[PDB]
């Protein structure tokens, strides 16, 4: 059980690392700092769609 | 005869006025082109994928 817990702790640290290091050019995505961002997909202003990363 | 001479002066003045209008309109055409470029830049900047640097 201790060995399994050690491997589980390693995987948990890997999960935290994946959350904290995934980025798009330097803009973090999966650590919660990326709140709702509006992508402008229209030819005129005010035609944006919100995307939320948790 | 004085009417004819005045008419020649009138067509000369009208040509000068058309020249001034053409020059102003070409300048404003370049202004329109620059405005369209700025509008494209503003539309690009409004996207949520951009960070502060872009």
């Amino acid at each position: 059980r201790v060995a399994i817990q050690e491997e589980i702790t390693a995987l948990n640290d890997e999960l935290n690392r994946i959350a904290e290091t995934t980025s798009f050019g330097g803009n973090k995505l999966l650590n919660g700092t990326f709140s709702t961002k509006s992508f402008q997909i229209g030819a005129d202003n005010g035609e944006a769609v919100m995307l939320t990363l948790k | 005869n004085v009417q004819s001479r005045g008419l020649d002066v009138a067509v000369r003045n009208a040509n000068d006025g058309i020249s001034i209008a053409q020059t102003a309109e070409g300048a404003m055409n370049e202004t329109t082109n620059i405005l369209q470029r700025m509008r494209d830049l503003s539309l690009q900047s409004a996207n949520g994928s951009n960070s502060k640097s872009e």
